[PDB]
């Protein structure tokens, strides 16, 4: 079963190459040990990247991990190769990135163009629906909810990016949608799990404009209040109707164990979401829409942190927004990409 | 449904040993550091030890360090703390608890504010009382 | 300083105020202001039983022989865990929240004590609107000296009460209600349908007023006591406030006000109490000191001197003058030798 099996993944700001030992329970780094360009594609392949490949290097490993995977000199798939080596002969981690992303308009409301890069609009029928992040040229990450039934079908939907403004996203002008995969434990009575994938049915072209954002590794050591960033088309105002231009606008996150309070959400925040916003109020992060991006920056890299999932109200008091927690969903992430292609 | 469930606690004479079980549903131990904290009589809760989602990163308080060794198994989902060298100090409520991997695995100092799921505890004395 | 003071003035019996049997609390400091009386600084110290006595903005020894427009003198009893908030410039619970020492001011601290056989405690609630929801009476045991950690105001439209008819339709985290006074404003509530949890009553100043997630809309707001001020209110959890259990009208029970301590005064068998002098109107008026004598029958001329002359104040040079030149300038005639004089300004 796929969910049962793992392998590799990239841990931490610094995308430390990690593999999991075989009955031994745990993550190791990768030696820089006759490492090339040539077997960081293929842990990128493994990952579910495909062709897509960015650097390869050595870094210090700051995970204060226990052993590390060295690669046997020469014994003739070169995976099983790799034995839980004490040390490594170049004092050096493998740090592998399989896309580059995460990079912005540097500082320099109304959104600026391309300081969202990664910001999508989903239209149905000429009309803007729902938000997204660009991941991939092909893979866009939104919520669950929004593509439910009738909205399943793949048919339905147009991604329109690098356009701030709603006027301007004309009919022809969007990239047809050829898959949507919902997450398969997501529940619409909950909003648990809310979180889903789109594949376009050609790639974008990326600019200053289009970007994709990164996926978060574990390990990311944010600050319990880490300061993120709501983008989208969300009525700014209750009941009030899609914002023409795109916005955006900074919040805090907010400890699931005070967002689970009894007289915040009462334990309706799971594993599976993050809460941010600001508790008191009075405070409009509404700009976003659903399945919208909630990035935030560490290690000068932005890193989708959370999906617009589900809020009572926008701005108001004890009652902050909940997002899909994605670095919970980045290996179904990665399996769904590599069972694609 | 989440839960974590503590066991193994009880009474132990001075320099005796435990072992602490702790069983998790409801997340994958891969994106989320385990932590054991104590809570003595009317003191405050203070962290004991962490693993972290990795599996590797473990800490521990310079109080239990050296001591005790806490340890998780991925397959069962279940994380063990080894109590060696038990002194009355260790007088406490055990529990378990859960934090993110969005945050910091293992601290130095185990804030409990920043672990967002716990489990309901089991008792550990550590006196002289049936060999 | 040439000093002429008024015949006959009355002893300022600051003693008396400082030895009273009822002390109260800095909760609730009282003051007395003394004016157009004598005063002996040397006397005081010694009726009063003084533990320490120190001066800001004023020379301790200046005190002696030299007049004042008016003498503030504010008292309470010492929790004893509190004393170090007396610190000039603390932060501390009591200058925050129960009596802020004006650092500017001429003033002098006077820490002393008072034998516990003659000592009554006065535990009182200044807060208005505390009891006009219900405050009711701090019921300590004998020389408990209570204190503010948190003092809060609200306007005058404030009740701390939901509205039955609202909460009629709670369904989870359903508050208690009762029936507000005329003119005032029910506590907000509002009913909120998150996901699948339907007419979920939110309102405001949860948990409590003191550690409240949306202080902007608890209408109960944190407040830093000013220079003469009394604490305005302690935080009321709004949550105990319902219970309306008679007189049919909001009312808290006695466990909902929050924001208080209280500590014993007590040490070696005597309460401590802090006192506050401030001296209004230094080398003027006509509350002067007695500790030395009026030995300015001897006049100093031809030097600039400032002067209270029976209530006139000013600075000027002294000339001795007869009465055939005053057959820009003053002049008075001292009724001890009868000599007059002319005053030139400095
Ligand atoms: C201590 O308290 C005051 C301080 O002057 C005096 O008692 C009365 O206090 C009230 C306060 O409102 C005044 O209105 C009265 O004029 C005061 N005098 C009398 C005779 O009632 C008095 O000095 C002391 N009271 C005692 C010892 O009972
Ligand atoms: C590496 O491979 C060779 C050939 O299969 C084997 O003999 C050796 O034990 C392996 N491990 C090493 C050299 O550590
Ligand atoms: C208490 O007051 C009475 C009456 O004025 C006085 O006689 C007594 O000396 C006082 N107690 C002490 C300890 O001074
Ligand atoms: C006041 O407190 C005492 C204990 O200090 C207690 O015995 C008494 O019953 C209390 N009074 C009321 C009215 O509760």
């Amino acid at each position: 079963n796929p969910s049962n099996w793992c392998c590799v993944r990239l841990y931490g700001p610094n995308f430390i190459l990690q593999v999991y030992s075989s009955q031994r329970k745990s993550w190791h780094p990768v030696c820089q040990d006759d490492w090339n360009e040539n077997y960081g594609r293929a842990a990128c392949r493994d990952m579910g990247y495909k062709n897509n490949f960015y650097s390869s290097q050595g870094i210090v490993d700051d995970s204060g991990s226990t052993s590390f995977m060295k690669l046997n000199t020469s014994a003739g798939d070169i995976y099983k190769k790799l034995y839980h080596s004490d040390a490594c002969s170049s004092k050096a981690v493998v740090s592998l990135r399989c896309i580059a992303c995460g990079v912005n308009l540097n500082s320099s409301e109304s959104a600026l163009p391309g300081a969202w890069p990664w910001q999508v609009s989903l239209h149905v029928q000429n009309v803007h629906v729902c938000g997204g992040s660009i991941i991939t040229p092909e893979w866009i990450v939104t919520a669950a909810h929004c593509v439910e039934k009738p909205l399943n079908n793949p048919w339905h939907w147009t991604a329109f990016a690098g356009i701030l403004r709603q006027s301007f996203m004309f009919y022809g002008a969007g990239y047809q949608v050829e898959k949507v995969i919902s997450h398969p434990n997501y529940d619409s009575k909950t909003k648990n799990n809310d979180i889903a994938l789109m594949k376009l049915q050609k790639p974008l072209t990326f600019n200053d404009l289009v970007k994709p954002v990164c996926l978060p590794n574990p390990g990311m050591m944010l600050q319990p209040e880490q300061l993120c960033w709501i983008s989208g088309w969300g009525a700014t105002e209750e009941k009030g109707k899609t914002s023409e231009v795109l916005n955006a606008a900074k919040v805090l996150l907010i400890e699931t164990q005070r967002c689970n309070s009894r007289y915040v959400y009462d334990n309706l925040i799971t594993p599976a979401m993050i809460c941010a916003g600001f508790l008191q109020g009075n405070v409009d992060s509404c700009q976003g829409d659903a399945g919208g991006p909630l990035v935030t920056s560490k290690n000068n890299i932005w890193w989708l942190i959370g999906d617009t999932s589900w809020g009572s109200g926008c701005a108001k008091a004890y009652r902050p927004g909940v997002y899909g927690n994605v670095m919970v969903f980045t290996d179904w992430i990665y399996r769904q990409m590599r069972a694609d292609g | 449904q989440v839960q974590l469930v503590e066991s193994g606690g009880g009474l132990v004479q001075p320099g005796g040993s435990l072992r602490l079980s702790c069983v998790v549903s409801g997340f994958s131990l891969d994106y989320y550091a385990i932590g054991w904290f104590r809570q003595a009589p009317g003191k405050e809760r203070e962290g004991v030890s962490c693993i972290g989602s990795s599996g590797d990163k473990t800490n521990y308080a310079d109080s239990v360090k050296g001591r005790f060794t806490i340890s998780r198994d991925n397959a069962k989902n279940t994380v063990y703390l080894q109590m060696n060298s038990l002194k009355p100090e260790d007088t406490a409520v055990y529990y378990c608890a859960a934090e993110s991997a969005l945050y910091s695995d293992c601290t130095e100092e185990q804030n409990p504010m920043l672990y967002d799921y716990w489990g309901q505890g089991t008792q550990v004395t550590v006196s002289s009382h049936h060999h | 300083t040439v000093y002429r003071r008024i015949p006959n003035l009355p002893d300022c019996d600051i003693d008396n105020w400082l030895n009273n049997v009822s002390v109260p609390s800095p909760l609730n400091w009282e003051r007395r202001i003394f004016s157009n009386c004598n005063f002996n600084l040397s006397t005081l110290l010694r009726l009063v039983h003084v533990d320490s006595f120190s001066c800001n903005n004023l020379d301790k020894s200046k005190i002696f022989g030299s007049c004042f427009n008016s003498i503030t003198v504010d008292k309470f009893a010492i929790p004893n865990r509190r004393r170090d908030d007396l610190q000039l410039g603390s932060s501390g619970f009591l200058q925050s929240s129960n009596y802020k020492i004006d650092i500017s001011s001429s003033s002098c601290q006077l820490y002393y004590s008072l034998p516990l056989v003659n000592v009554t405690i006065n535990n009182f609630n200044p807060s208005s609107w505390n009891r006009r929801y219900g405050f009711g009476s701090f019921n300590l045991s004998s020389y408990d000296v209570v204190y503010s950690d948190h003092c809060f105001s609200v306007n005058s439209d404030f009740c701390p009460c939901a509205d039955p008819s609202v909460v009629n339709s709670c369904a989870k985290s359903k508050p208690p209600s009762a029936i507000c006074p005329a003119g005032t404003k029910y506590r907000h509530c509002d009913l909120d349908t998150t996901l699948y949890v339907k007419n979920w009553c939110r309102c405001s100043c949860l948990p409590d007023p003191i550690s409240t997630y949306s202080p902007n809309t608890c209408p109960q707001k944190k407040v830093v006591v000013g220079i003469g001020e009394h604490c305005p209110g302690l935080g009321i959890n709004e949550e105990k406030c319902g219970t309306q259990l008679n007189h049919s009208s909001c009312f808290c029970s006695p466990d909902a006000f929050l924001g208080w301590s209280f500590d014993s005064c007590i040490s070696n068998n005597r309460c401590n109490i802090f006192s506050n002098f401030i001296f209004n109107g230094i080398n003027s008026g006509t509350t002067c000191s007695n500790d030395l004598l009026y030995s300015n029958t001897e006049i100093s001329t031809g030097v600039c001197v400032n002067y209270d002359l029976y209530g006139i104040t000013g600075q000027g040079i002294f000339k001795e003058v007869s009465a055939v030149y005053y057959n820009n300038i003053i002049g008075f005639k001292d009724f001890l030798t009868n000599k007059t004089y002319t005053i030139l300004p400095c």
